[PDB]
């Protein structure tokens, strides 16, 4: 069981090195499909769809 | 947000003049009129150059003033009035009967 | 939409009562034989 | 009280009008004044010292 509040506050982001050319279409990606609402279905999907 | 403010003025290197946004409001757009209010609407109109206070960085502001990265994190939460386990009587050890 | 510990005396209190009318009631039968057959 | 967990995770940035000159040395401030760790200091100070 999970007990108690979260210690901290934080979240996952896609990572590259550093300059990489695909950094900024790949977070305008990220940033579309956490805009289309895709990132909560897969959650429930993957957590507690099964 | 005063000793911040204090901080960032010496980092920065600048002097500034602490005003009290007039409406007390922390900064919204009018729905309609798309006025911002507050603190935003103190950048939106010019009347303030920076802002130094709990702002909460959000897209909508995002999309019409500046942000520096975060500097406090924090969430939406509950406030209830506290309540008590115990209270004491003299006989509730007779209140099932009545007087 | 606009629509979104205690004690009862009485009830046995009535016991109460008749339990007492029986009183007043078997003591006169009491006296009205310990005088009336007695006496 | 604070009853359950926050509802969501955001923070508090300086904000500046857009293309202010300041934003990019405040914003380099607050990281190197994170980096010192004066802000844990400054909350307890306000929120718990006293």
């Amino acid at each position: 069981m999970k007990v108690g509040g979260n210690l901290d506050s934080k979240g996952y982001g896609i990572a590259t090195p550093k300059g990489s050319s695909l950094g900024n279409a790949v977070n305008l990606a990220v940033l579309k499909l956490n805009e289309q609402g895709l990132l909560d279905k897969l959650k429930n999907k993957w957590w507690y769809d099964k | 947000c005063v000793d911040l403010a204090a901080e960032i003025a010496k980092h920065c290197g600048f002097k500034y003049k602490l005003t009290i946004v007039g409406d007390g409001k922390y900064g919204a757009r009018d729905a309609d009129t798309k006025i911002w209010n507050g603190m935003v609407g103190e950048l939106v109109y010019g009347k303030a150059d920076i802002a130094i206070a709990p702002l909460t960085i959000t897209l909508v502001r995002e999309e019409v003033i500046d942000f520096s990265k975060p500097f406090m994190s924090l969430g939406i939460s509950i406030m209830i009035k506290k309540p008590q386990k115990s209270k004491p009587g003299v006989f509730s050890f007779l209140d099932p009967l009545a007087y | 939409g606009e629509c979104g510990s205690a004690l009862s005396l009485s009830n046995v209190a009535g016991v109460f009562y008749i339990l007492v009318g029986g009183l007043g009631l078997a003591m006169l039968v009491a006296l009205i034989e310990f005088c009336y057959k007695s006496r």
